[PDB]
C-alpha cells in the first residue's frame, strides 16, 4: 500500500493516544464525556472492536488530558495503557469480550515506559522455554507520602507531617503542598484513598494485623493533622475511578472503623466551615454521598448488602438456594454465584436469576476475584449503620431496583430464614485454594431491620413510598411531565402501594421465624401517635398508621379469602392472620375504621349489581398453599416507564 | 344516581388505563398494549378473583398506581341499557326545549373531526404531527381505527376550575362509593310547557354527558352492538364507528342494486387509448335520454373484452383497476373528439404521494365529460361493491359528499404549506408581526404553479396593490386556502359530484365521512397479512399427509409476509384482480380461497378471479415455490 | 410452542373480540359466573365484619387483654370507644 489510507473514526471525536501493533491500530477516542478503546484492522479500515471503560470517564481523563498513552512492541506484545493522571490502567478481556473491572496495581504514575522485544538465544538443546520476551523498563515517580502510606509506615508519615508543618510555619512550601495534594495513584486515588485501601481486611481472625493497625493510625493522623485541615474538604470529596469518596470506598471494602473515622471527620469539617452560600447538609453529603451517584453506590445500601458469601457456610455441598448466572465473568452452565455475590461481586455485570434452580453451591472463587469471602467487624458495622441513620437522609433514597431500604432488608430476612435452615454446623466427625468455609451465615439483616424500623424517618419514607412526594424510578408514574395534562391528572390522583404491599406481605406471611419486627414497627407507630411536643407529629403519624393499616387489611383479606375455616383441630387461625390480628389489636381505634372502609370497598359492587364474573376456585386446606397465590399476587413489580421518549 | 356512579367509575378506569398505557413500557407483560391482554389468544380462577379483590380494595382510596384496574366491561350490559334509556329521555326533553376573523367557521372543526362535548385542540398551537396525526401518517386508516389516534386527542373543559358541581368536575376518582356519594352530595297556555331537564339540579345536555363518558361509550359500541345497539333510538348506533356505517351502506347498495331491469354491459379493451375512448362512448350511450328522470341505476355491470374470452366479476375488477391506473398516469391523455359523434393529465399529487386532486385545464366540455364519467365509475364501484383504487385527497371526497371544506383539510392537501401558514399566524399573534409581514411583503395574490394554471390570480378585487397585514392575515389565509380548495377546481369538482350523484341517490350518500368513503372505495390503504388471514379458506384436493398441508399454509403466509409493497399488490392483483382488499369481509362477493393441488415439481400456480380462488401445487421445495409465485404475480 | 390461528369461521359465542386493541385489557371472552363472584365478595365482607366485631368486643377489656400483654398498644378512652361505635354503625347502615 504505497499510498496512505484513512482510518474511519466517528465525527466530533478527539484522539488521545494511538499506537500500532500486529493486530492492527489501537486508539483511545473521546466524544463529550465518553472515553473508549478501539482497535481497527487495516483490511477493514474501520473500527473493528470498540470497548467502553468500566471505570468512569472523568477519572480516566484525570487532571491532565495529554498523559494518555498506549505502549506495544508491535509484533507480539500486550497493550499497556496510561490514563490522564499518569498511572497505568490494567487491561483484560472478560468472557463476553469487553474490558474487565480492573484490579488496581497501586503503582504510582510512570513518567517513562520503555518497552522492547528481545530474542532469547543460547537455549540448551532447544528446550521448551520461550525464545522471545518483552523487556519493560519503567520510571516511576517518587511520591513520598503516597508510598509512605501504601507501605504502612507510621513513623515515616509522622516525620513527613512534622516537616510539612514546620515548612508551613516557614511559609515557604505552598507550591509543594499544592502538588502533594494533587498526588494520585492508580484509579484516581488520593492519599485518603490509599489509607482506606490499606485498611481493608485480608483474612478472618510486617504483620498483616500490624499493617492494619498502622493503616488506622495513619488515617487518624491524616484526619487530625493541623496542616491538612483546609485540604481535607477536597480530599474527602474526591471521587476515585468508580465514583467513590474515601468513605464510600471504606464501606465497600469493609474497612468499617476507617469509615467511622472518615464520617466523624466529615461531620467535624462540615460544622467548622464558612456559610458562603453553602449549607451544612450540602457540604456534608458532598463528602458522604455526593450528588449524581447511582443508588447502588449509596453507603447505606452497600453497608446492608455487603454480607458474606454463601460458600462460607455451605461448604462444597449442594444447598437449595437462589442462583444467579453472570454473562460477563463466565458463570454459565453449572457455574453459579449466590445472591450475595450478585449484589457485590457482580454489581454491574450482566447478571440474572436462574428461574429453574436445582440445588447448587456458589463457585464465585473459581471464576473471578471474590470480595465476599472475608467479613469485617460486626460492632463497627452496626455503629456505622446507627450513625448513617441518625446523621443523613440516605434511608429515604431507594436503590436501582426501585425498592426502599426497608423493603430490601425485609426480603433479605425472608430469604435468609428459608436458606439458613440448611446450615450444617461444624460437626466434629487436597484443595488448598478453596475459600475458608467455617463461618456462620450472616446475621446482620435482622439487626439492621430492627434498628431501621425504630427510625421514624425510615418507616415514614417506606410506608409513604409511592405517595405524592416519594417516587421510585421503576414506576410509570415517576416521569409523567411529558404527557398531556389530562393524563397527568389521572396519573397523579392515584398513589403507590405495590411496594408497601410487598413490604407487608414479606413482613407478616414470609418473615415467619420472628415476631419482634412487627412489634418494633407497632411500637414506633404508637410512639409517634402519642407524641405531642413535636408540632405536627400526631397528624403525620395518623396518616402513616392509616396507610400501613390499609396495607395490612389488604393482606389479611387476601389470606382469609384463600383459606377455608375448617372446624377440625380448632386452630381458628394461621400464623400470618394472627399477625394481622395483632396489628389490628395494637392499633384498634384506627384499625377498626380501616377495616370498615375495606369491607365497604368489598361489598359495594355486590349490592350495586356490578360484580365481575369469576370462575369458582377451591379453598386451601393448608397454610403452605395459602402462602402461594398470595405470593404471586403481592410479590409483583410496578409497570416500568417507557424507555427514552 | 346508580348509572352516574357506575359510568363515572368505569370511565375513570378506562382513562387510567389509557394514561398508564401512554406512560408505560409496551414490552412489559403488564402493559395494556401487550399481546397477553388480547383476551382471545390467551391464570387460575383463584388468582383472577384475588386480583379483582385487590383491585377493588386499592381503588377505594386512590392507591392504584402502576397496575391496570381489573374490570370486565362485557358484564355491564344492563348498565348500558339503563344509560341508553336515560340518554333517550335527556335528548328527547332537550329537543323538546329546542362572527368573522379569528372565530370564523372555516377555522372551526366540523363534525367529521370534532368530538361531542369536548373542546377541540386549537388549530394553531399544536403542530400537525399531534393535532391531525392522519395527515402525517396516512396509513393509519383501518376498518377498526379509533377516532382519537386519527384526529388528535380531545380535551374537556372540566375539573374544579370555576366548577363546584359533580358534573362540572371530571371523574378522576376510580372507586364506586366516592363516585356514588358525589352524585348524592351535589343533589299560561299548555303549548308553552318548556321542560328544563333539571334532574341533577342543573341543565343537562346530552353532549356534555357523551363527552364525559367517551371511552365507555366507545367500548359499549364496540362490544354491545348486536343487542343494545338494536334498540330504538340507540345512541351507540347514532355515534357508531365505521362498522355500522359500512354495514348500512352495503345493505343499502344491495337494496338499490336489486330492483333494476337492465344491466350496464359496457364494451372496453385492454389497451390505453381505445379503453378510455370506448369507456366514455359506452357510458355516454347508457346514460342518455330526453329529460332524464331521477338517477338511474344498473342491476349489474359486466365487462367484455375483444379477442379475450372471459365472464364474471374478475373481469369487472380488472377493468376497474386498469381504468383507475390509466386515469392516474402522468402522461398526456388521448383526444376525446369522438364523444359528440386541454390535454393536461387528469390528476396530480399536491401533497403526500398516493393522493390526487383534479388538474384544471382549458375547461373544455370533453374534459368535463371525462370528469363526470370518472364520477360515474366511482359511483359504480360504490354500487357494485367493488374496490376501484383511486385515492383522492380528503377535501376532494369531502366536496364530492357535499360537505363543507374546513381549514384542517389544508393539512391533507399539503402539510408543508400548512406548517408554514401555522407558523406565520402564530408569529402574527406576537407584536413583531408587522415587521415580518413587511419584510416578506405578502399580497392578496398567489403565484400558482403551472399545475394550478400558472400565472398569478388576485384574491379580491384591487388586492394586488393591497398587502397582507397582521390585522387582516386571517382572511388572507382563508382566501389562500379557498383559492387552493374550491376556486381553482370549481368545474372539475362540480363535474365529479354530478357524475357521482348520477348513479347514487342523495339520501344514501348522507351519513358518510371522508374516511369511510375512502375505506369503501379505495379499500384498505395497504394490503395487510392479518387482513388476508381474516378471510382466506384453504381446501386440499391431494390428501397426501396432514403435516404437509398443515405446514404448507404456514410457509405460504411466512413468504407472503416477507414481501414488500409492490409485490404484495401484484400478488393481490393476480389473486383477486384488484390491488386493494375490501375493508371488511362484506365486499368480497366470493370468499377468497386457496386450493392445494397434488404436489408437482414444475407447475406455476393459477388463479380464477371469477370466484377469486388460487390453485397452488403442494410445493415441497420452498425456494421453487417462491420463484413460481413471484413469476406468476409478475404478469399483469 | 404457542402458535397463532390462520383460518376463518371461528366464531363461538363471542361478542367481545370487537373491542379496540387499546381497551382489550378491559374485556374478557371453568364457569365464570356472576354469582360466584358475588358470593366470594360477600364472604370476604363477612370475614372483615367478623374481625370488626371481635375488635369491638375487645374494647371493654382492652387494658386487661391488649394493653398489658402486647408491648405496643394504643391508649383508649371511653369517648373514643363511643365515637368508634357510632362510626361503625354509621358505616354499616347502608348494607343493613
Ligand atoms: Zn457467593
Ligand atoms: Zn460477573
Ligand atoms: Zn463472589
Amino acid at each position: 500500500q504505497r499510498t496512505p489510507k484513512k482510518l474511519c473514526i466517528p465525527e466530533k471525536t478527539e484522539i488521545l493516544a494511538v499506537n500500532v501493533d500486529s493486530k492492527g491500530v489501537h486508539a483511545v477516542l473521546k466524544t463529550g464525556n465518553w472515553v473508549r478503546y478501539c482497535i481497527f484492522d487495516l483490511a477493514t479500515g474501520k473500527a473493528e472492536q470498540e470497548n467502553n471503560f468500566p471505570t468512569s470517564s472523568i477519572a480516566f481523563l484525570g487532571q491532565n488530558e495529554r498523559n494518555v498513552a498506549i505502549f506495544t512492541a508491535g509484533q507480539e506484545s500486550p497493550i499497556i495503557l496510561r490514563d490522564g493522571n499518569g498511572t497505568i490502567y490494567p487491561m483484560a478481556k472478560d468472557c463476553m469480550g469487553g474490558i474487565r473491572d480492573p484490579d488496581w496495581l497501586d503503582l504510582p504514575p510512570i513518567s517513562s515506559l520503555g518497552m522492547g522485544v528481545h530474542s532469547l538465544i543460547n537455549l540448551p538443546a532447544n528446550s521448551t522455554i520461550k525464545k522471545k520476551a518483552a523487556v519493560i523498563i519503567m520510571a516511576v515517580e517518587k511520591q513520598t507520602l503516597m508510598q509512605h502510606i501504601l507501605r504502612c509506615d507510621y513513623e515515616a508519615c509522622r516525620q513527613y507531617l512534622m516537616n510539612l508543618e514546620q515548612a508551613v510555619v516557614l511559609e515557604q512550601n505552598l507550591q509543594m503542598l499544592q502538588t502533594f495534594i494533587s498526588h494520585r495513584c492508580d484509579g484516581n486515588r488520593n492519599i485518603l484513598h490509599a489509607c482506606v485501601s490499606v485498611c481493608f481486611p485480608t483474612s478472618n481472625k510486617v504483620e498483616s494485623k500490624d499493617r492494619k493497625a498502622n493503616a488506622h493510625f495513619i488515617l487518624k493522623l491524616l484526619c487530625d493533622s493541623v496542616v491538612l485541615q483546609p485540604y481535607l474538604r477536597e480530599l474527602l470529596s474526591a471521587k476515585d475511578a468508580r465514583g467513590m469518596t474515601p468513605f464510600m470506598s471504606a464501606v465497600s471494602g469493609r474497612a468499617y472503623p476507617a469509615a467511622i473515622t472518615i464520617l466523624e471527620t466529615a461531620q467535624k469539617i462540615a460544622k467548622a466551615e464558612i456559610s458562603s452560600s453553602e449549607k451544612e447538609e450540602d457540604v456534608f453529603m458532598g463528602m458522604v454521598c455526593p450528588s449524581g451517584t447511582n443508588p447502588d453506590d449509596s453507603p447505606l445500601y452497600v453497608l446492608c448488602c455487603n454480607d458474606t458469601c454463601s460458600f462460607t457456610w455451605t461448604g462444597a455441598e449442594h444447598i437449595n438456594q437462589d442462583i444467579f448466572e453472570c454473562r460477563t465473568c463466565g458463570l454459565l452452565e453449572s457455574l453459579c454465584c449466590c445472591t450475595e455475590c450478585a449484589r457485590v461481586c457482580h454489581k454491574g455485570h450482566d447478571c440474572k436469576l436462574k428461574r429453574t434452580s436445582p440445588t447448587a453451591y456458589c463457585d464465585c472463587w473459581e471464576k473471578c476475584k471474590c470480595k465476599t469471602l472475608i467479613a469485617g467487624q460486626k460492632s463497627a458495622r452496626l455503629d456505622l449503620l446507627y450513625r448513617l441513620l441518625t446523621a443523613t437522609n440516605l434511608v429515604t433514597l431507594p436503590n436501582s431496583r426501585g425498592e426502599h431500604l426497608l423493603l430490601f432488608l425485609v426480603q433479605t430476612v425472608a430469604r435468609q430464614t428459608v436458606e439458613h435452615c440448611q446450615y450444617r454446623p461444624p460437626r466434629i466427625r487436597e484443595d488448598s485454594d478453596m475459600p475458608d468455609h467455617d463461618l456462620e451465615p450472616p446475621r446482620f439483616a435482622q439487626l439492621a431491620l430492627e434498628r431501621v424500623l425504630q427510625d421514624w424517618n425510615a418507616l415514614k419514607s417506606m410506608i409513604m413510598f409511592g405517595s405524592q412526594e416519594n417516587k421510585d424510578p421503576l414506576s410509570a408514574s415517576s416521569r409523567i411531565g411529558h404527557l398531556l395534562p389530562e393524563e397527568q391528572v389521572y396519573l397523579n390522583q392515584q398513589s403507590g402501594t405495590i411496594r408497601l404491599d410487598c413490604f407487608t406481605h414479606c413482613l407478616i406471611v414470609k418473615c415467619t421465624a420472628d415476631i419482634l419486627l412487627l412489634d418494633t414497627l407497632l411500637g414506633t407507630l404508637v410512639k409517634e401517635l402519642q407524641n405531642k411536643y413535636t408540632p405536627g407529629r400526631r397528624e403525620e403519624a395518623i396518616a402513616v398508621t392509616m396507610r400501613f393499616l390499609r396495607s395490612v387489611a389488604r393482606v389479611f383479606v387476601i389470606l382469609s379469602v384463600e383459606m377455608a375455616s375448617s372446624k377440625k383441630k380448632n386452630n381458628f387461625i394461621p400464623q400470618p392472620i394472627g399477625k394481622c390480628k395483632r396489628v389490628f389489636q395494637a392499633l384498634l381505634p384506627y384499625a377498626v375504621e380501616e377495616l370498615c372502609n375495606v369491607a365497604e370497598s368489598l361489598i359495594v359492587p355486590v349490592r350495586m349489581g356490578i360484580a365481575r364474573p369469576t370462575a369458582p376456585f377451591t379453598l386451601a386446606s393448608t397454610s403452605i398453599d395459602a402462602m402461594q397465590g398470595s405470593e404471586e399476587l403481592f410479590s409483583v413489580e410496578p409497570l416500568p416507564p417507557r424507555p427514552s421518549s | 344516581n346508580w348509572m352516574v356512579s357506575i359510568m363515572d367509575s368505569t370511565e375513570a378506569q378506562l382513562r387510567y388505563g389509557s394514561a398508564l398505557a401512554s406512560a408505560g413500557d409496551p414490552g412489559h407483560p403488564n402493559h395494556p398494549l401487550h399481546a397477553s391482554q388480547n383476551s382471545a389468544r390467551r391464570m387460575s380462577a383463584r388468582g383472577d378473583f384475588l386480583n379483582y379483590a385487590l383491585s377493588l380494595m386499592r381503588s377505594h382510596n386512590d392507591e392504584h398506581s402502576d397496575v391496570l384496574p381489573v374490570l370486565d366491561v362485557c358484564s355491564l350490559k344492563h348498565v348500558a341499557y339503563v344509560f341508553q334509556a336515560l340518554i333517550y329521555w335527556i335528548k328527547a326533553m332537550n329537543q323538546q326545549t329546542t362572527e368573522t376573523g379569528q372565530n370564523h367557521p372555516f377555522f372551526r372543526r366540523s363534525d367529521s373531526m370534532t368530538f361531542l362535548g369536548c373542546i377541540p385542540p386549537n388549530p394553531f398551537e399544536v403542530p400537525l404531527a399531534e393535532a391531525i396525526p392522519l395527515a402525517d401518517q396516512p396509513h393509519l386508516l383501518q376498518p377498526n381505527a379509533r377516532k382519537e389516534d386519527l384526529f388528535g386527542r380531545p380535551s374537556q373543559g372540566l375539573y374544579s376550575s370555576s366548577a363546584s358541581s359533580g358534573k362540572c368536575l371530571m371523574e378522576v376518582t376510580v372507586d364506586r362509593n366516592c363516585l356514588e356519594v358525589l352524585p348524592t352530595k351535589m343533589s299560561p297556555p299548555l303549548t308553552s310547557f318548556r321542560p328544563q331537564c333539571s334532574f341533577m339540579g342543573m341543565v343537562i345536555s346530552h353532549d356534555m354527558l357523551l363527552g364525559r363518558w367517551r371511552l365507555s361509550l366507545e367500548l359499549f359500541g364496540r362490544v354491545f352492538m348486536e343487542d343494545v345497539g338494536a334498540e330504538p333510538g340507540s345512541i351507540l348506533t347514532e355515534l357508531g364507528g365505521f362498522e355500522v356505517k359500512e354495514s348500512k351502506f352495503r345493505r343499502e347498495m344491495e337494496k338499490l342494486r336489486n330492483q333494476q331491469s337492465r344491466d350496464l354491459s359496457l364494451e372496453v379493451d385492454r389497451d390505453r387509448d381505445l379503453l378510455i375512448q370506448q369507456t366514455m362512448r359506452q357510458l355516454n350511450n347508457h346514460f342518455g335520454r330526453r329529460c332524464a328522470t331521477t338517477p338511474m341505476a344498473v342491476h349489474r355491470v359486466k365487462v367484455t373484452f375483444k379477442d379475450e374470452p372471459g365472464e364474471g366479476s374478475g373481469v369487472a375488477r380488472s377493468f376497474y383497476t386498469a381504468i383507475a391506473q390509466a386515469f392516474l398516469s402522468n402522461e398526456k391523455l388521448p383526444n376525446l373528439e369522438c364523444i359528440q359523434n386541454d390535454n393536461a393529465p387528469l390528476f396530480y399529487q399536491p401533497g403526500k404521494r398516493g393522493f390526487y386532486t383534479p388538474r384544471p385545464g382549458k375547461n373544455t366540455e370533453a374534459r368535463l365529460n371525462c370528469f363526470r364519467n370518472i364520477g360515474r365509475i366511482l359511483g359504480l364501484c360504490l354500487l357494485q361493491n367493488e374496490l376501484c383504487p383511486i385515492t383522492l385527497n380528503r377535501h376532494v371526497i369531502k366536496v364530492l359528499l357535499g360537505r363543507k371544506v374546513n381549514w384542517h383539510d389544508f393539512a391533507f392537501f399539503d402539510p408543508v404549506m400548512y406548517e408554514s401558514l401555522r407558523q406565520l399566524i402564530l408569529a402574527s399573534q406576537s407584536s413583531d408581526a408587522d415587521a415580518v409581514f413587511s419584510a416578506m411583503d405578502l399580497a392578496f395574490a398567489i403565484d400558482l404553479c403551472k399545475e394550478e394554471g400558472g400565472g398569478q390570480v388576485e384574491l379580491i378585487p384591487n388586492g394586488v396593490n393591497i398587502p397582507v397585514t397582521p390585522q387582516n392575515v386571517y382572511e388572507y389565509v382563508r382566501k389562500y386556502a379557498e383559492h387552493r380548495m374550491l376556486v381553482v377546481a370549481e368545474q372539475p369538482l362540480h363535474a365529479m359530484r354530478k357524475g357521482l350523484l348520477d348513479v347514487l341517490p342523495k339520501n344514501s350518500l348522507e351519513d358518510l365521512t371522508a374516511e369511510d368513503f375512502r375505506l369503501l372505495v379505495n379499500g384498505c390503504g395497504e394490503v395487510n397479512v392479518q387482513m388476508l388471514i381474516s378471510f382466506t379458506s384453504f381446501n386440499d384436493e391431494s390428501g397426501e399427509n396432514a403435516e404437509k398441508l398443515l405446514q404448507f399454509k404456514r410457509w405460504f403466509w411466512s413468504i407472503v409476509e416477507k414481501m414488500s409493497m409492490t409485490e404484495r399488490q401484484d400478488l393481490v392483483y393476480f389473486w383477486t384482480s384488484s390491488p386493494s382488499l375490501p375493508a371488511s369481509e362484506e365486499g368480497f362477493q366470493p370468499m377468497p380461497s386457496i386450493t392445494i393441488r397434488p404436489p408437482d415439481d414444475q407447475h406455476l400456480p393459477t388463479a380464477n378471479t371469477c370466484i377469486s380462488r388460487l390453485y397452488v401445487p403442494l410445493y415441497s421445495s420452498k425456494q421453487i415455490l417462491k420463484q413460481k409465485l413471484l413469476l406468476a404475480i409478475k404478469t399483469k | 410452542d404457542e402458535p397463532l390461528e390462520r383460518t376463518t369461521n371461528s366464531s363461538h359465542a363471542n361478542g367481545a373480540a370487537q373491542a379496540p386493541r387499546s381497551m382489550q385489557w378491559a374485556v374478557r371472552n371453568n364457569a365464570s359466573s356472576y354469582l360466584t363472584s358475588a358470593s366470594s365478595l360477600a364472604r370476604a365482607y363477612s370475614i372483615v365484619i367478623r374481625q370488626i366485631s371481635d375488635l369491638m368486643g375487645l374494647i371493654p377489656k382492652y387494658n386487661h387483654l391488649v394493653y398489658s400483654q402486647i408491648p405496643a398498644a394504643v391508649k383508649l378512652t371511653y369517648q373514643d370507644a363511643v365515637n368508634l361505635q357510632n362510626y361503625v354503625e354509621e358505616k354499616l347502615i347502608p348494607t343493613w
